[PDB]
């Protein structure tokens, strides 16, 4: 959808002092800190103006504090639960694998507003095996509808299906 | 070789520059508050003086239409001439031909005749009007001030290649600062030689090599410019309208030194009648230290000092750190172009 | 031009519009949710509202009750603004 | 009597953070409506305690008075004053309740009577509007030709010298032909600043009908504003003390709406 | 050995130093804003002056291809050398050949020579000019500084083995910071157009210091040797940062200032005395600016050297101003070793120190 | 027998410390931001320092 792929573009863009600047950032609001909103405004608001369909302000800032932590390489067909799920097949079944998708598994029972750290975790996880490449527009636009049924369904039927290969 | 002139003057408050809001301008020296001129003021005025009537040849504008529409006598070239500017590039973001233009008032002849022929494509018309204004540099403002012109490609033409439009200054002004702290003015809320003047220090520059080689090679107009430069810095108010320097400063040296420092201590007097004088007396100190503490041997240096009537003598009443002291103007301005080699001042003026 | 180009609490020059409620969107919209505002107030109007789940009615400016926070809202920016981050946009 | 206010406003500091005070000063359309929201009407004070209401011209007082705006005062600091001489009591607390960010220094009030006997010195500084008003043709177009119109306008514009004269003898002469009437005679007269003065005003215009009736939809356009300023200081002596005392509060000159007006008055 | 620089220099009204916004650069220490410059701009203003021109032998471009070719004559290379250079390793990738090469090496003729051969393999050629490029290592600008290249692997052939590219850099530039609180202000313009028919700018004033450090031990070792050419830098660069300043916008704000003091330091480990600023200098109307920071530095100084006195290494130090217009040791101390009024005498006493040089032969070995 | 040092240090603009980005390291004191140096650095640079030489 046309308004994603623009904004991980202009935050594809970014330098290493706004990088910094979110970096900072993490773990606060939008509206406590004053660079950070002007920062947020900037990218943002323009996208807002001419797209309806933008994505809200909450899942935008979390988007970018969790590029700006990361910086992974955008690619479509890299979703998290196909990564996860692919990882999830060199662990030990016994004692490992329960206690990752434990983790995994989290996800369901938080709003938007709670979903740093749990994505954070995982997102080292996939950075201790060497991951270079993650699908930030799928993910946003999942984030973005996280309250329907069928998105989760969904979600949890690519990770078996990744999987189970 | 480097010029060096500095100078101490007074100024009314009906003859200074100010700002947006309709304020004087001022800047912080040395912790303290001082009145300032801006070097830009000092520069259009030297340029637009009595004295430099002579040597005015260049013009800055953003209207070559009305320019070209001026001497080709037919009506019938209007849009040919515009269409063919916005062709080479003479447009910025929004408005409408809005780029500022500075060249010299000989080559709009070559413009009206390009622009009235007929038999000429227009792709070709803008790329000779390029080369017109690529090389019209030949006149003593420019190669004081210089040059910059980067024409924008959002509206460029196929190829229309440009030539460098590029000429270096040979003149560095520094802005004008008071000597003593801002006086504040009168308040009429507390209500139930008009106004004090102010005195500022003047620092000026002038590299003789550039100036040779930005007029094509020509030496007699270079030593009419500096005479010229010299009489307006001399005789002209920024804004308003003798009032003679008091003290006037010359130097040749090979690198720019600055006595700026001199005021770090604002001067300070209970009676307004001695100030002048005893800014002189600070300069003077500062002076004597560098001369002693940042240079010897290789290539000395020498410097000529004029006061009205010799009014004021800057020698610690000892020292000869100035070679000659001089009571007139026009005898300053010829001893200086005497140094530089023979230029005497009656037949440097045949030139522009 | 109904509150003529006037900012409804520092009574500045009015350029943007502050939305009071949202019944409607888009196809349909009175000239009665709508408020005048300038850059500061709705600046500080707009980071009062991230995190409280204000859903359809907003912050009114004219109610009294607010005007205690959104003036030291305002004495923030006017803290920490820079204008050289608003411009060279990144 | 007489009401004297005074304002201060920085107009310094960091250039990098807002500063809305030194900003209000670039036009002189919201200097004027800001000072005139100054002077409340009875019943929308008792409504609107707050002052967080639409503004509406037609809830304030009109009254003519004058200020005028200085710069430059000194101190190690920079300071903008706005003098107010009126003929009622200013309300400042109403009017900078929601803006205290604009100024330096707490706005000051004071009583004035002023009381002058014939052939008294007074020094004096005042800023005048140099306008006269003049026939035209109508030059239009200039689209590298100039095409002249029949009609003949009758504007406003500045005034100009000759080629011989400087500004100030002419400044001096057009204040010293109209002095015999205001009530006062000249000593000595010098010109300090000569310039513009710029603003801007908005105006409604219709656009379009409305479906449901009873209006139109409207919009605002600006309209430019241009006045040509010159500032003077210099001696005056009073001819007659009931002239003069007609001459202050009611103006020398046109633009009065603009701080345009002021007659500032010293014992020398 | 460590020769350690510090500097306090007064500047009119400029704008030496300005970010892609046209702003003067600013730092924030002790808590409070602060004019600053930046270390490689001096280090540029230094590298590229008249004092400092007889030992310059060193070139950073992003164009090798058109040097080769003017050292070449009247034959053509362009493409050949730019493939080559492809080849090397030099990021053709973004368009851009951001790789900048400190390669200083000023006799580029053999660069034309491998070019110029047509008898080598276009790999071969590619490895012989990797081979001598590593090798340079003269001109004392990379005496000073130096990591002359890290190349490209990814776009680079698989045939070519590169050498080691570290100089190992011998001199330390501090950003120059002010000693007061920095005040910025706008001066406004107007284009002012000729034919009948506001702009903003930033600029302020600051008295800075400055600090520079010197390592003679790697600086010796990075020339191999030559040890009057050594000496023939350290005082040629004594000269430079003597006696010039940063060429921003001095066509509008001339200032063209010389430093208020200079003091010169041996001592094996390297001390930075910033800390006399913390607390920043207030003008007082019995003083001026620059006598306080003087005094203040005096004060620091003094402290640290009674503090961390050690037996086993004695420092010494001389001070130099302007005809003795500042004394260091106002009151009571005799901080520094020797008091010179003349720069030239300094430099002279600090090669004396250095090696028992002269300023005569050493200025012999241009290099 | 325990020996406890305690340091008060001021240091001029630089980098003492940097992360994979190039920032300097930061934390939360208090609930405010400051800026850190961390132990290992310290360890390493009294290490390899000029008085642990013998
Ligand atoms: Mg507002």
């Amino acid at each position: 959808n046309r308004g994603t792929v623009d904004f991980i573009a202009s935050l594809e863009n970014l330098k290493e002092g706004d990088l910094g600047i979110l970096r900072k950032l993490r773990g606060a609001r939008l509206d406590e800190k004053l660079p950070g909103f002007d920062l947020f405004s900037a990218l943002w608001w323009p996208l807002r103006q001419k797209n309806q369909r933008a994505p809200k302000r909450e899942v935008a800032w979390l988007i970018a504090k969790l590029f700006a932590e990361f910086r992974f390489e955008q690619r479509e067909g890299a979703t998290l639960p196909i990564l996860m799920g692919g990882i999830c097949r060199k662990l030990e079944p016994k004692k490992e694998l329960p206690r990752v998708l434990a983790r995994f598994d989290q996800l369901a029972s938080l709003d938007i507003m709670q979903m740093e750290e749990p994505l954070s975790v995982i997102m080292g996880i996939l950075r201790k095996h060497q991951q270079v490449c993650l699908d930030w527009v799928g993910l946003t636009d999942v984030l973005s509808f996280w309250e329907q049924e069928p998105v989760k369904r969904e979600w949890s039927d690519s990770f078996i299906k990744a999987y189970k290969i | 070789m480097l010029i060096e002139i500095h100078m101490i003057q007074n100024h009314s408050p009906a003859n200074l520059n100010r700002d947006d809001l309709g304020a004087p301008k001022t800047c912080y020296f040395g912790g303290v508050l001082r009145s300032r001129i801006s070097s830009q003021c000092i520069k259009r005025s030297i340029r637009t003086s009595n004295d430099f009537k002579a040597l005015l040849g260049g013009v800055r504008t953003r209207r070559l239409a009305d320019l070209i529409q001026q001497e080709a006598g037919e009506t019938e070239c209007w849009k040919k001439a515009q269409e063919i500017l916005n062709k080479c590039g003479f447009k910025n973001k929004d408005d409408n031909t809005k780029m500022l233009v500075f060249m010299s008032k000989d080559k709009i002849k070559d413009l009206a005749r390009i622009v009235l022929d007929n038999s000429l494509g227009l792709t070709e018309a803008a790329q000779q009007v390029a080369n017109v204004i690529a090389q019209a540099t030949l006149a003593p403002d420019i190669a004081l001030c210089g040059r910059m012109l980067e024409p924008n490609d959002k509206d460029k033409d196929k190829k229309v290649k440009w030539s460098n439009t590029t000429v270096e200054a040979a003149l560095q002004v520094a802005h004008a600062i008071s000597t003593h702290i801002a006086r504040p003015e009168i308040d009429y809320f507390v209500a139930a030689s008009m106004f004090a003047s102010a005195c500022f220090y003047k620092y000026f520059s002038i590299d003789w090599e550039q100036l040779v080689k930005n007029l094509k090679g020509d030496t007699n107009l270079a030593a009419h410019t500096v005479g010229a430069f010299l009489l307006a810095a001399a005789k002209t108010n920024p804004s308003g309208k003798h009032n003679y320097p008091d003290g006037i400063l010359v130097e040749f040296k090979n690198s720019p030194i600055s006595y700026a420092n001199a005021f770090v201590r604002p001067v300070s007097v209970v009676k307004e009648s001695d100030l002048v004088e005893q800014s002189i007396g600070q300069l003077s100190n500062y002076v004597n230290d560098i001369r002693l503490g940042y240079y010897d041997e290789q290539s000395p240096v020498i410097g000529f000092w004029f006061s009205p009537n010799n009014r004021y003598p800057l020698g610690y009443k000892h020292s000869k750190l100035a070679s000659r002291n001089i009571g007139n103007l026009n005898e300053l301005v010829g001893a200086v172009l005497d140094y530089i080699g023979g230029f005497k001042w009656e037949e440097v003026q045949k030139s522009k | 031009v109904m509150d003529h180009a006037a900012c409804m609490v520092c009574k500045a020059p009015a350029t943007t519009v502050q939305h009071v409620n949202y019944r409607r969107a888009g196809g349909k919209e009175i000239p009665e949710d709508l408020r005048a505002l300038c850059r500061l107030c709705h600046d500080a109007c707009t980071m009062l509202e991230y995190g409280s789940g204000m859903t359809t009615n907003r912050i009114d400016p004219c109610d009294p009750i607010w005007r205690e926070r959104i003036l030291a809202k305002r004495k923030e920016i006017v803290e920490f603004r820079s204008r050289g981050q608003r411009f060279r946009k990144m | 009597m007489i009401y004297l206010s005074r304002l201060l406003i920085d107009t310094g500091g960091n250039p990098d953070r807002p500063r809305p005070g030194r900003k209000w000063l670039d036009n002189i359309y919201n200097v004027h409506r800001r000072l005139s929201m100054a002077f409340p009407s009875g019943l929308r004070r008792e409504q609107d305690p707050h002052f967080l209401k639409p503004f509406s011209p037609n809830d304030f007082q009109k009254t003519p008075f004058l200020f005028r705006v200085d710069n430059n005062i000194d101190g190690n600091d920079k300071r903008a004053i706005i003098i107010v001489q009126s003929v009622l009591e200013p309300d400042w607390d109403y009017c900078f309740q929601n803006a205290l960010d604009f100024l330096a220094a707490p706005p000051e009030t004071k009583e004035y009577n002023p009381e002058f006997k014939a052939g008294q010195l007074l020094r004096f500084r005042l800023r005048v509007n140099a306008s006269v008003r003049r026939h035209i043709p109508e030059m239009v177009q200039q689209d590298g030709q100039t095409i002249e119109t029949g009609k003949i306008l009758h504007k406003r514009v500045s005034l100009t010298w000759d080629a011989s004269s400087t500004p100030d003898q002419a400044l001096a002469d057009w204040l010293a032909a109209k002095s015999p009437k205001l009530g006062f005679t000249l000593q000595r007269c010098e010109l300090l600043q000569l310039g513009w003065v710029y603003g801007s005003k908005p105006e409604p215009k219709n656009v379009k009908v409305k479906e449901q009736g009873q209006g139109y939809w409207r919009e605002h356009k600006y309209n430019p504003l241009r006045f040509r300023a010159a500032l003077l200081e210099g001696v005056l002596e009073v001819d007659d003390p009931k002239l003069f005392l007609k001459t202050l509060s009611s103006g020398i000159g046109k633009a009065k709406s603009f701080g345009f007006g002021l007659l500032s008055v010293l014992p020398i």
